[PDB]
């Protein structure tokens, strides 16, 4: 049952902002444009399954 | 926006009531206040607006234009004012402290704790603030009827007390102010019982009557009794844990003394808790909920035994009541540990279902189907009433899991898992006949998954056992004495007939025949919180993928899916958790004119591996737009689908394993990209608005 | 141009009473080749007494100072030649005492600053002196609106 513990963990560091570095409390307007950039990168958007259809 | 809405109203009343010459006083106040409490934020049209003011409110909103440049003095007013309303006025005391409350969460100056001993300490300082918040908190013998003499908050570690005092006395007379006293109560209890579970507690009265209660014999193993007790308390059959160490150093009458004064160190360590149930308790009857009703089932879950007189008391004599509708989890929590946790579980379940039951929408009748000690008691409590509207779910949830999946081609998926063991078999005969039973009964599983298929399988509910089971009496020829060539039979008789057409799907006819049978049936509620009034129209075996089968209901129009093979748990956990996200917008779902809502999938799980969701409301997908608009390319191309959407990308990707591109996939990227255009989503919209103003709303 | 083909992006913004996050879009996508569109959002977003003074900061140096005699910005903040952004700064008559508030300042401010260019109009100022409080005055001056006053 030690994952469902791994997903809750992981849930309470994205709302308390401590998703990329969990010694730093992320603001809300950092957290949102660290995620759009992480969102909308090239380099992510390429390493995606082709069923994805990130190109459209 | 105060021009020309509360400026251009106020405009004209003022010239209404300057002629003097009935009731245009109180209405031109009542605009005046409400032109100030904006908040967000015209300054000096509030400032305006108060001196012509100047419906108690004018007294307060002027305490939060103060608020907005001078926290102290703002503070100062807003506690001032709330030692002013002794008389019978409860909606303006509890505005005030929360008001006030919010304000003085600072935290910032570090004078409410700092001067926490001025309670009770010949109080002489220090600023106007303290001296209002001690008076106020003072009233409160006045009028959860105590919440901390000494020990309970900084007898064993706790918050600032001023806090506690103040959402308390705001509890004068009725709505929300018992959240807010509820919710920290809770909070601060939880590390409270933490740091007790950490370290531990007593205190001086308990202590000394100890000490003086083993007497004569000394109080220096007192001192280590007294510790044991404080760590044993905090750290929590637990009552007993007492004796244990109580009974090791002395090993000695006062049996009952030593648990009666281990049930009062613990008492006060978990009085938090209590207050915190009784305040969400009475915030309940009197009127977020749902967070509320998580925090009483979490305190409720974690330990029951301290205080079960406030939760068995409280829950089952009217909790809201009642709170079906907001928290399913009460089945989760059904399987405790510990008793007298769900005797009041299945009373709370009972009766919520007496009053709307159509919100539990199958909550036992599916989960008896696979906690059953319960389940069953709650089943027919909330199906004794009124049999026929739970019969029909009843008989609904059976079809349900007869029409799943069917198992009829679950048979050959499973046997194709021996693309390899067949092969071995095979290997292994050929070598024993070479040095020439083992081999035979090598595939003994495969042979109890034959056996099994036939067995579950037996009397188009005819043609199941006519066409599917039409060759599975032979389709067993070889497989059950014994290559094992034999085995494509069973494996296409099923395949080829579902292959014979796209949308191979059989109407309400089918295994399940009672649905265009059931031409009426009581209300049901489908995963929703009323229209299931006789049936839906048809079923469709869903071409796209694998493998759902929508169906409408033409309740009292509402298409559905199932699922088979398929844990739909988690999916109901995921939209009870999108439910709660939405709940928690509607306080800001306000203009918000595009309302914060994220759309919902009502999932209903009817077993382990299925489920029964509604399919779609009106929504067009963006592969399907995507894939018009590569037909419609490629139309223009011909005239001067395939695409395909996934060979579309190795076509432009050979000029370049896994692969390491690393450094090529962006440039594939660019390339698609700089092909498809961006504006296919954006015409979508721009095209399905039949106005220019709709299309900026959409 | 950019610079007009953004002013009247705003202003529609601003005229549907609400979206100042599509207006604080086009503040963050001034990388197109200014910092006015973040205040000229912030009417709707914060209000509308404040990112007036804040339009007034961003009309210079283009010109004078502009500022008004009571404006309160100590604590009313705790809550290139364009030749046409400067006109087309004429939101603030609208954030300007234009809702309730002495407006004389302002004009007599925009007077003085045109004093020193040119293609600098207000707005009509009949329209505004309605806010003489006094039957009298009101009268005085409606009558010289541009549709017909009437005579009971």
């Amino acid at each position: 049952n030690s994952y469902a513990v791994s997903v809750w963990k992981r849930v309470k560091a994205k709302l308390e902002g401590r998703d990329v570095d969990p010694n730093r409390r992320m603001s809300v307007a950092e957290q949102v444009d660290y995620v759009i950039k992480e969102a909308t990168n090239l380099d992510n958007l390429a390493q995606l399954y082709e069923g994805w259809t990130a190109w459209v | 926006s105060t021009l020309q809405l509360y400026c251009s109203s106020a405009l004209e009343n003022t010239v209404s009531n300057r002629l003097s010459t009935a009731l245009r006083y109180t209405m031109y106040q009542n605009q005046l206040l409400e032109k100030i409490k904006e908040q967000t934020v015209p300054i000096r049209s509030h400032l305006m607006e108060l001196g012509l003011t100047a419906v108690q409110l004018g007294k307060t909103t002027t305490a939060q234009d103060l608020v907005q440049h001078f926290k102290k003095l703002s503070t100062q007013g807003q506690v001032d004012e709330k030692w002013g309303p002794e008389l019978d006025i409860e909606k303006t005391k509890l505005l005030y402290t929360a008001g006030q409350s919010t304000h003085a969460m600072e935290m910032l100056s570090s004078c409410a704790i700092s001067f926490c001993k001025s309670v009770k300490a010949e109080y002489a300082v220090a600023k106007s603030i303290l001296t209002l918040a001690k008076w106020i908190q003072a009233e409160w013998k006045e009028i959860p009827r105590i919440e901390s003499e000494s020990t309970v908050h900084i007898g064993v570690g706790e918050p600032d007390f001023i806090l506690g005092q103040l959402y308390h006395l705001s509890s004068v007379q009725a709505a929300k102010s018992w959240a807010a006293l509820a919710s920290w109560a809770y909070r601060w209890g939880r590390k409270v019982v933490d740091n007790a579970s950490q370290g531990e507690g007593v205190r001086l009265l308990p202590r000394e009557k100890s000490e003086v209660q083993n007497l004569l014999p000394d109080t220096i193993t007192e001192e280590e009794k007294e510790r044991i007790y404080g760590i044993l308390g905090q750290a929590v059959e637990d009552d007993m844990v007492d004796v244990i160490w109580r009974q090791l150093i002395s090993s000695c009458t006062e049996g009952v003394i030593k648990v009666w004064r281990k049930v009062v160190d613990r008492i006060f360590s978990l009085y938090k808790l209590s207050c915190s149930a009784y305040f969400t308790f009475l915030k309940l009857n009197a009127g977020m909920i749902v967070m509320a009703t998580l925090r009483l089932l979490r305190l409720l879950v974690k330990h029951a035994g301290e205080l079960r007189q406030y939760l068995e008391h409280g829950l089952e004599t009217t909790p809201t009541a009642p709170w079906r509708g907001i928290i399913p989890q009460l089945f989760s929590r059904l399987n405790h540990p510990e008793v007298y946790v769900r005797q009041s579980i299945c009373n709370l379940l009972c009766r919520v279902a007496q009053d709307s039951p159509h919100l539990i929408l199958y909550p036992a009748i599916v989960g008896t189907i696979s906690m059953q000690d319960c389940y069953s008691k709650i089943v027919d409590k909330l199906s004794s009433a009124n049999p026929t509207m739970v019969l029909q779910v009843q008989m609904l949830v059976a079809e349900l899991r007869r029409v799943t999946v069917l198992w009829d081609e679950l048979w050959l998926g499973v046997l194709l898992q021996q693309h390899m063991y067949v092969l071995r078999r095979i290997q292994q005969l050929e070598d024993e006949v070479k040095r020439v039973e083992k081999h035979t009964a090598l595939m003994k599983p495969i042979v109890f998954a034959l056996e099994h298929v036939r067995s579950i399988t037996a009397a188009e509910k005819w043609f199941q056992d006519n066409y599917g089971d039409a060759i599975e009496n032979a389709l067993e020829k070889l497989k059950t004495p014994l290559s094992w060539i034999p085995f494509k039979e069973i494996m296409l008789s099923l395949q080829q007939r579902a292959q014979k057409r796209a949308s191979y799907i059989l109407r309400l006819e089918e295994i399940s025949p009672w649905l265009a049978a059931m031409t009426n049936t009581e209300i049901a509620l489908p995963g929703e919180v009323v229209t299931i009034h006789s049936v839906g129209g048809t079923i469709t075996i869903l071409p796209t993928k694998t493998k759902p089968k929508k169906l409408l209901f033409l309740g009292s129009s509402y298409p559905y899916l199932f699922k088979g093979l398929e844990d739909l748990h988690l999916d109901e956990r995921i939209m009870q958790f999108l439910s709660i996200v939405n709940t928690m917008f509607a306080t800001i779902n306000r203009q918000e004119t595009p309302r914060f809502h994220a759309r919902h999938y009502s999932v209903t799980p009817l077993g382990t591996r299925s489920g029964l969701i509604q399919w779609v409301d009106g929504a067009t997908p963006l592969f399907g737009l995507y894939k018009r608009w590569q037909q419609r390319e490629a139309a223009l191309q011909a005239q001067k689908i395939v695409p395909r959407p996934s060979e579309l990308y190795y076509s432009k990707i050979g000029p370049a394993r896994r692969d390491w591109p690393l450094h090529v996939m962006k440039a594939v990227l660019e390339e698609l990209m700089e092909a498809t255009p961006p504006n296919l989503l954006a015409k979508e919209l721009w095209s399905s608005c039949t106005t220019p103003d709709e299309w900026w709303r959409v | 141009d950019e610079g007009h083909g953004n002013n009247q992006l705003r202003l529609v913004l601003l005229l549907q009473y609400l979206e100042n996050l599509e207006k604080l879009m086009y503040n963050a996508y001034e990388g197109c080749a200014p910092k006015v569109i973040r205040t000229f959002f912030y009417t709707n977003r914060q209000t509308c007494q404040d990112w007036l003074t804040r339009i007034r900061l961003s009309i210079m140096r283009v010109g004078l100072l502009a500022g008004q005699p009571a404006v309160t910005v100590r604590h009313g903040f705790d809550l290139l030649e364009v030749t046409i952004m400067m006109v087309v700064e004429a939101l603030c008559e609208l954030h300007c005492p234009e809702a309730i508030q002495g407006i004389a300042v302002w004009s007599s401010s925009i007077v003085g600053k045109n004093l020193l260019w040119i293609n600098s109009v207000a707005q009509q100022a009949e329209g505004r002196f309605e806010k003489a409080s006094v039957e009298y005055q009101e009268h005085l001056c409606a009558m010289t609106g541009v549709d017909c006053c009437i005579s009971s």
